[PDB]
């Protein structure tokens, strides 16, 4: 015997904060691994026209 | 004790399954780019 | 509202239930809640089963408490507590019939 | 029959043409799409007309002659009298003119383009591209009264429906206890009614201005045509608000029958969706950033616009709620519906990337538009349309639609048609303008992944033509074997098979538990709610 | 009793036969459209179809409106809701027709709000010679503002029960709106600027051109209102094609008080 | 003055609705003559209007 | 339709005892209503110089 | 710039107006990737986990302590999203102290540029159209639809400023490299200010539909140096 | 090394479209030459601007309608 309660409200917060974290793995990679990656190069080639003197 | 191990055997192969399902639903531009650069 | 006022609601509306119909809409609505049904009401649902003369909503109840029970270490802690009221009533399980 | 006033069979009408239409809409955007195959005009011979022809030909049987005639005819003319509980529509006789001038509509769009010049204007008919002294035949003059014959249908078609609702009702029914369809509806009238009366001097301005030479927007005597770009799409976002809420209708039955259990937050989502109708008339120059509007005014709709998806956001997490202690029932209907919540929101992504002033001038009148619009038509209004006519075909025709075969028709219609507008988004964002017979070589890339997907999702057109046959032909052989699904509410748990025969219909709507078909008169007697 | 109650309809709302004119209107309206595209462009020759397609499609409507009146008197579904419809129904239908005033007023203040450059910097303009309202435009508010006090003083006179006020009532409102055709007249044939006078030639026969295009039909509804009231058609408790005239005059003083401000007051 | 006159005639008439009325023969058939003019002669002019021949 | 609320009945088809057979008179109401394009690509096409 | 065949990205930021845009096309993203990732997952959490749930929680329906919070959640992320919205339009209407003024007119078929600004010294406009070379005269190399016969040359690091209209049909002007987009309305006239910070060409399209010859319609531009670009102004 | 000059902010027209700034600078030029004529230094200012951020085309049609009399705005100052 024992008063077991919540096994809904156990499966939304466990719900929503894993997709949250999934939410992050898709975009802290996309802006980094792909937005800062893309600023690489642009702030490498625009420094490849400023040693031109 | 029993949320700790239940909880978690349901969903080690779902998020295993579910990036499956973007990498087609999404990423199927990644593919036919990779097959014909002609 | 709490877990005593389930047990106590509906474990009175399985008294006047004086039909197969009021044992089945009510034996749903005591199962269809976030919550778990204490072994209490569950004995007035097999009573209920008793009183109208019908053994598989008796088996029934046994397999929606196998599958909403959460945990099998807290289904045969559970199903020995019962095992008291369904040995009188002769009530099976559905595994042990093999349909 | 021809002109009986009985709602029930102009709604029958309603559908036999919005299918008609569609094998139009759709033939046109067959060629259109075989036109942007490779570079160089292939099939049309070199004629850059008849292609501004043939995408404002499709653009409008698709808008105004598939989506306005079912959402709000062909389902409002048969819900509307049914699930409120009257026995037809207020307005009876008037409910057939409201059908009878579409084909009217037709004739004086079909005749639009077999005439000599051909209206090459775009769905968006623009004053100066539309002037006589650039298309100079009546090609255009009939294509700006065929959007007036429908213009004034869907306005007395929804004058039927504020004197329905709001009078017309049973006994119980109180004004906070409304099926959501017909609080889709009912929300919708007051879009149809306060934004076709602007449309009316929009189109009519632009007639004086063609052949009685008036100039309201003639630029020889000062009158913009840039008027015209804040007076037609002060209709337009209304307009594209009026084909998704009747679409929020649907769904909203739809995904809490086949999940057994009610509807997340009743009262919070009729709210929340007057809330669109009446914030979606606050914004309609979103449209219009690149024109030149001030940079306060573009500053207010880029905060503006973003607001409409506030109560959108109650509307998706709320059918995310719906659905998440319940059962799943997967049936057809269910299938659509549950795309629906990933393929219109996507389109929604869409949208408040494309809602700030601050980058929209940077994809403006490019493919990235037409990849965000199409999710919410083609994804969002058709996905909404194949859920309400799978939904209630075998309740009002009488006859189930093989089960069987309408699932490979939902998923060659959800990845055939996502092959054709995901990657528009990526044409876009390059830069590839739109209306274009031929395009620069680096545009053959994509534009050819979006052309082997337009004969996917008209290949399962093609089978959906067979399942509207075999289910009028063989459509009662089908419940009596194992063809299709007969019950959409398969009983509970606990609840017995023999006893499920007495109570068989558990609906929350007057709809199922009619006849099937229902009656000439299903409501004789007033019926009495709680 | 019950053998007459199953005789009878038990639901108030009305129920209509199955009547050809919902698709006689709609040729009409087909051959209104599809004809005035032609003759703007030849392939015919002469401008008549035009009047052709006004006179097929008006005797429609009173063809339509001979079934309504012999519902309206001589078989008569209206209870105390279906009187609601309609009242209802024309009620909220004058809220879209005095939104297409806010489709000509917005061009008003698209031309007039900001100067614009292909005119002068000044509204009206120069060459352009407008009307002050110090003239017979405002014999135009006076005239209406009498009969804003005469048709609400036979509206309760009809209800009054003596027919010395109702019926003479409603003949003296009805020729001082075709007096009012043609004070709308003088201007359509003594004002200086045209309908092709640029865009304020465009606009001004636009806002006050609607407001002339309603009288034509204002002046028809009340030629039925009197042919009914002397041929004992209608009633002084249920009056349906009297009530939605009123009402297509009380919301008459409010759209040109607010045409009246601003093409006139603040358009000099 | 016909108010009671005309319904004894429209009610229990047994016909349609707009066959009703007693003055109502002649209401139809010279209305359908130029019901049976209006709407063939707008699109016998269609394929004069394919060739370009105007007027 | 006034009358008679059966299966059939409420369609202005005639499904069910047609003289000819039903997918000639069906198909031919939804491939008439596909090939009104293919006429406007041919009488401005041929109107036009192409062929 | 050039666009290149199966690409998914913007054209290559030549312009800081142009790479403000790429900042705040990723700055958007960015929150929309957490949006579509929770709707991807709360939507495979559900189809995939409760279609075999047979006992529905018929129960639960108004939720009040969770009505309240995704009401502010988009209440939450758009008013953070909006300052970098702000930043941006306020910062690109930057004509305070412009250096040249070069027009672009564009009569239906073809653009119509003068450098009326008069530093040449022979005192007069050089005004040139640009049509599109068609496939006739196409010399063996040229990109099609894409590569007019008559050019475009502005300097380079110069705060220069567009005046944009047309005598005709609207059709605007669009260069993705730069990120200038005005409509070329026929009554009136519009601005736009882009910097270049780099030497090569530009190729754009026009968007705006402007009847048959919509494809026929190009805008080429090259930056080169400013001693470089006086070479061709004193010749014309 | 700059040797580049044209037409600065113009505070009065600071929004995108500036064709009022080419009409009133065509106004301010034209009604100074008729007006107040002592010098042109400060009466190209706006001769200068005009010329800068205007067509060809209209400057055609603004000495067109100046001939025959029918210019819409203002050109006589005196
Ligand atoms: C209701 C709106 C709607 C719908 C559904 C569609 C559907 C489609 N559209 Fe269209 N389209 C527009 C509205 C719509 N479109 C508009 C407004 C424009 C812009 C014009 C302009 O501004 O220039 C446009 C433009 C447009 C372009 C040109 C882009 C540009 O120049 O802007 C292209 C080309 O790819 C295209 C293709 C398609 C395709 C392949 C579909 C496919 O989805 C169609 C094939 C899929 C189906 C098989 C489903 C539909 C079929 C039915 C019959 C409906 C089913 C309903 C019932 C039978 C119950 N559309
Ligand atoms: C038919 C349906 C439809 C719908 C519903 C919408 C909805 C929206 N549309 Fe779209 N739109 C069109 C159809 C539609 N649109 C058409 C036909 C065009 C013009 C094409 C043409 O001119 O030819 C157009 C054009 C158009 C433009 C003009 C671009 C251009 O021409 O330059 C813009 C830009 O502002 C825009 C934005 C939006 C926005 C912000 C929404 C928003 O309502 C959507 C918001 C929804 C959500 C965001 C998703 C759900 C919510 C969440 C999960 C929670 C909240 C979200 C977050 C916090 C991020 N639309
Ligand atoms: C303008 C309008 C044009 C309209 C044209 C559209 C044409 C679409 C036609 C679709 C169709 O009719 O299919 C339905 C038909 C009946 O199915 P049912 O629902 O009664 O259940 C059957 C049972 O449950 C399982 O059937 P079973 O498994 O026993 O048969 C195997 C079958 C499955 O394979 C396929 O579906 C693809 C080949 O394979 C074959 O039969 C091969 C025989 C050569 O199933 C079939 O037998 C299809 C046979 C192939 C037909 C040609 C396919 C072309 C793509
Ligand atoms: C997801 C649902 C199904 C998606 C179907 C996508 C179809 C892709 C397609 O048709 O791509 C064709 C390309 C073209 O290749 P190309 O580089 O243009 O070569 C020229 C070929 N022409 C154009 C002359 C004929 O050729 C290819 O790349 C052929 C590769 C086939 C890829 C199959 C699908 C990709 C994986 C999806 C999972
Ligand atoms: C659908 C079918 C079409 C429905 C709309 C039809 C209405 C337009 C009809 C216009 C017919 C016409 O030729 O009107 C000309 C009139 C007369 O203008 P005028 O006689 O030149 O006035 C100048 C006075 N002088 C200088 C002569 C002394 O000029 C006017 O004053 C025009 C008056 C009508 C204004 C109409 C406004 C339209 C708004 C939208 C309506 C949509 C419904
Ligand atoms: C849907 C989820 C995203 C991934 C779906 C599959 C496509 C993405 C992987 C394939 C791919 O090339 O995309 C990479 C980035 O995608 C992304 O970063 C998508 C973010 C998620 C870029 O790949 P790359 O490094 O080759 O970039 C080439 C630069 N020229
Ligand atoms: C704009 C059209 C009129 C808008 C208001 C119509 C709704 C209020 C008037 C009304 O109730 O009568 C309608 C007939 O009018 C009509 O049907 C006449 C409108 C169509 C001809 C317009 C001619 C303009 C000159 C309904 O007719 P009902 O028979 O369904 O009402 C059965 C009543 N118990
Ligand atoms: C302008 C476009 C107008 C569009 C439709 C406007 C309709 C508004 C009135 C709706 C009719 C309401 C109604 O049913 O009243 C019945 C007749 O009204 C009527 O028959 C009103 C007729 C209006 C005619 C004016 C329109 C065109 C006139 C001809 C061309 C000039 C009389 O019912 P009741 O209350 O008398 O029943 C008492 C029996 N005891
Ligand atoms: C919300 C959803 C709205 C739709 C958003 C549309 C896309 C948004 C921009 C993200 C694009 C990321 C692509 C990165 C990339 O450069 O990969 C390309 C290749 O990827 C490929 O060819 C496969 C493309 C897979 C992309 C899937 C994108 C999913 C959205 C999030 C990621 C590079 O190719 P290249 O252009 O360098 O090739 C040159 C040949 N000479
Ligand atoms: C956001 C994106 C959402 C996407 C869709 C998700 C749908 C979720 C629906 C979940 C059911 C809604 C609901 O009301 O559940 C309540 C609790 O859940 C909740 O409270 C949900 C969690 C809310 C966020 C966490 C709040 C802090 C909790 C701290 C835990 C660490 C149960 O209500 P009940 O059964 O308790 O009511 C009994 C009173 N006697
Ligand atoms: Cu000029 Cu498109
Ligand atoms: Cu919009």
């Amino acid at each position: 015997i024992a008063p077991i309660t919540g096994t809904i409200k156990r499966r939304v917060i466990m719900d929503i904060v894993l997709g949250f974290s999934l939410g992050g793995v898709m975009a802290s990679y996309w802006w980094w691994g792909f937005h800062m990656d893309k600023i690489n190069k642009r702030e490498k080639f625009y420094a490849e026209l400023a040693e031109r003197k | 004790e029993s949320w700790v191990i239940t909880e978690g055997r349901r969903l080690i192969p779902e998020i295993f399954q579910w990036s499956a399902v973007l990498s087609v639903c999404l990423g199927w531009p990644g593919a036919v780019y990779f097959f014909s650069k002609a | 509202e709490t877990f005593e006022e389930f047990t106590a609601r509906y474990e009175k509306e399985f008294d006047e239930a004086y039909d197969l119909f009021e044992v089945q809409r009510v034996l749903n609505n005591c199962f269809s809640y976030d919550l778990v049904p204490a072994p209490a009401v569950i004995e007035k649902a097999l009573r209920a089963a008793r009183r109208v003369n019908d053994l598989p909503t008796a088996i029934r109840v046994f397999e929606a408490l196998k599958y909403k029970v959460e945990n099998e270490d807290q289904y045969k802690a559970y199903l020995d507590e019962l095992k008291d009221v369904r040995q009188e009533l002769g009530v099976p399980l559905k595994e042990e019939l093999f349909p | 029959w021809l002109y009986s006033t009985n709602a029930k069979d102009i709604a029958v009408l309603y559908f036999m043409l919005a299918i008609f239409s569609g094998m139009a809409g759709t033939a046109m955007s067959l060629i259109i799409r075989l036109e942007l195959a490779a570079p160089g005009s292939q099939y049309l011979h070199g004629n850059s007309q008849l292609f501004n022809v043939l995408v404002v030909g499709h653009a409008v049987l698709m808008i105004f002659f598939l989506v306005m005639p079912a959402l709000i005819g062909g389902f409002g003319n048969y819900l509307l009298p049914l699930m409120i509980g009257a026995t037809d529509t207020a307005f009876p006789r008037i409910n057939n003119i409201a059908f009878w001038v579409l084909p009217m509509g037709l004739v004086c769009l079909v005749t639009s383009t077999l005439v000599e010049s051909g209206a090459g204007t775009g769905w968006t008919v623009y004053p100066p591209l539309s002037s006589i002294q650039a298309h100079s035949g009546p090609s255009v003059d009939l294509a700006i009264f065929a959007l007036h014959l429908t213009s004034i249908s869907s306005l007395l078609g929804a004058i039927n429906f504020i004197v329905t609702t709001l009078n017309m009702r049973t006994n119980g029914m109180t004004m906070h206890k409304l099926p959501l369809f017909v609080w889709s509806i009912f929300i919708t009238a007051f879009l149809l009614l306060l934004s076709l009366p602007v449309l009316s001097a929009g189109i009519t301005m632009l007639l004086l201005d063609r052949n009685f030479n008036t100039s309201f927007f003639e630029v020889s005597g000062g009158g913009d045509p840039i008027l015209y770009e804040h007076l037609f799409w002060f209709f337009g976002h209304p307009e594209v608000y009026i084909l998704i809420i009747p679409g929020f209708g649907i769904i909203s039955h739809v995904v809490s029958t086949y999940s057994k259990k009610p509807v997340f937050g009743e009262i919070s989502m009729v709210y929340a969706m007057a809330s669109i109708g009446l914030l979606g008339f606050l914004v309609w120059s979103h449209h219009m950033y690149i024109v030149g509007l001030d940079a306060d005014t573009r500053a207010y709709f880029t905060s503006a616009t973003m607001i409409i998806a506030i109560p959108t956001g109650i509307k998706i997490f709320s059918w995310l709620a719906t659905i998440h202690g319940g059962s799943i029932r997967l049936a057809t209907p269910m299938l659509y519906a549950i795309a629906f919540l990933f393929l219109f929101t996507m389109g929604g992504l869409t949208g408040v990337a494309l809602a700030n002033a601050s980058l929209d001038v940077a994809f403006h009148d490019t493919y990235y538009v037409v990849g965000h619009f199409h999710y919410v038509l083609s994804m969002g209004a058709i996905f909404s349309l194949f859920a309400g006519y799978y939904y209630w075909s075998p309740q009002i025709l009488g006859l189930n639609y093989n089960e069987k075969l309408a699932q490979i028709q939902f998923w060659l219609i959800f990845i055939g048609a996502n092959v054709i507008f995901f990657p528009m988004h990526f044409l876009g964002i390059n830069g590839m303008p739109r209306r274009i017979p031929d395009y620069p070589d680096a545009f053959a890339g994509w534009n050819y992944v979006a052309s082997i997907g337009s004969f996917i999702a008209t290949l399962s057109l093609f089978l959906f033509i067979y399942i509207l046959y075999d289910q009028l032909v063989n459509g009662l052989n089908n419940k009596v074997n194992n063809k299709s699904v007969i019950y959409n509410k398969a009983p509970d748990f606990v609840e017995s098979n023999t006893i499920f025969n007495l109570n068989t219909v558990k609906s929350s709507s007057i709809e199922f538990l009619l006849t099937s078909p229902p009656a000439v008169h299903s409501f004789n007697t007033p019926a009495v709610q709680s | 009793t019950h053998l007459e109650r199953s005789r009878h309809q038990q639901h108030p709302f009305h129920m209509v036969m199955p009547s050809p004119w919902p698709i006689v209107v709609s040729f009409a309206l087909l051959s209104l459209a599809l004809s005035t595209a032609l003759t703007m462009h030849g392939y015919i020759g002469n401008m008549n179809m035009v009047y052709l397609a006004l006179f097929v499609l008006l005797t429609s409507s009173i063809l339509w409106f001979r079934d309504i009146v012999a519902e309206a008197t001589y078989l008569g579904d209206h209870t105390m809701a279906v009187r609601k419809g309609i009242n209802l129904g024309f009620l909220m239908f004058v809220l879209s027709e005095v939104l297409i005033f806010a489709g000509l007023f917005w061009a008003y203040f698209h031309s007039a709000m900001s100067p614009d450059v292909t005119l002068g910097a000044c509204w009206p303009p120069v060459g352009i010679e407008a009307v002050q309202p110090t003239e017979l435009p405002l014999l135009n508010t006076i005239i209406l503002l009498s009969s804003g006090a005469t048709v609400t003083y036979s509206h309760h006179a009809l209800i009054a029960g003596n027919r010395n006020k109702a019926l003479s009532g409603l003949l003296i409102t009805f020729w001082l709106i075709v007096i009012f055709v043609t004070c709308q007249y003088i201007e359509y044939t003594n004002a200086a600027f045209t309908i092709s006078d640029g865009v304020y030639g465009s606009v001004f026969y636009a806002g006050t051109g609607l407001h002339f295009l309603h009288m034509v039909m204002l002046a028809a509804m009340l030629g039925v209102n009197y042919w009914r009231m002397r041929n004992y058609h209608l009633t002084a408790g249920h009056h349906v094609g009297y009530e939605t005239t009123i009402i297509y005059t009380h919301v008459l003083d409010v759209i040109w008080l607010f045409l009246y401000v601003v093409f006139y007051w603040w358009g000099v | 003055n016909k108010v009671i006159q005309l319904q004894k005639i429209f009610q229990s008439s047994t016909k349609p609705l707009w066959w009703r009325h007693p003055r109502s023969a002649l209401y139809l058939y010279p209305f359908y003559a130029i019901f049976a003019v209006a709407v063939v002669t707008p699109l016998l002019y269609i394929p004069n209007a394919i060739r370009g021949i105007k007027a | 339709v006034h009358f008679k609320d059966g299966v059939y009945e409420n369609i202005p088809f005639k499904v069910k005892g047609r003289k000819t057979p039903y997918a000639l008179s069906h198909f031919g109401f939804f491939a008439i209503g596909f090939a009104v394009p293919f006429v406007a690509c041919y009488v401005q096409l041929k109107k036009s110089g192409a062929f | 710039d050039v666009p290149t065949p199966y690409a998914c990205y913007f054209q290559d930021s030549a312009t800081p107006n142009q790479e403000g845009i790429l900042e705040l096309h990723d700055n958007i993203m960015f929150y929309l990737l957490v949006i579509l990732g929770l709707v991807s997952w709360m939507l495979y959490t559900i189809v995939m986990t409760y279609s075999k749930n047979p006992i529905a929680y018929k129960y639960i329906k108004h939720g009040q302590t969770i009505e309240v919070i995704w009401t502010i959640f988009p209440a939450v992320i758009l008013l953070i999203i909006a300052f970098p919205s702000f930043i941006l339009l306020y910062l690109c209407d930057e004509v305070i102290s412009p250096a040249m003024t070069i027009k672009a007119i564009g009569y239906q078929w073809y653009w119509k540029y003068e450098y009326s600004d008069f530093i040449n010294d022979s005192g007069e406009t050089v005004e040139f159209e640009s049509y599109v070379i068609p496939d006739e005269l196409l010399e063996e190399g040229q990109l099609r639809l894409l590569d007019t016969d008559t050019s475009m040359v502005v300097p380079v690091d110069t705060h220069i400023r567009f005046v944009v209209t047309a005598a005709d049909v609207i059709h605007d002007f669009a260069i993705p490299s730069l990120g200038i987009k005005v409509d070329a309305t026929p009554g009136r006239l519009n601005q736009v200010s882009a910097l270049i910070q780099r030497e090569g060409v530009f190729y754009g399209a026009c968007s705006e539909l402007c009847g048959t010859g919509h494809a026929n319609m190009p805008i080429k531009i090259e930056a080169v140096s400013l001693p470089k670009f006086l070479e061709w102004l004193n010749e014309q | 090394n700059s040797p580049l000059h044209t037409v600065g902010f113009d505070a009065r027209f600071p929004q995108q479209n500036q064709t009022k700034h080419c009409w009133q600078s065509y106004v301010d030029y034209h009604k100074c030459v008729n007006m107040k004529g002592e010098d042109f230094a400060p009466c190209k200012v706006f001769w200068k601007t005009y010329n800068a951020l205007c067509p060809l085309d209209w400057i055609e049609k603004w000495d067109d309608q100046r001939e025959k009399g029918i210019f819409a705005g203002d050109i006589n100052s005196d």
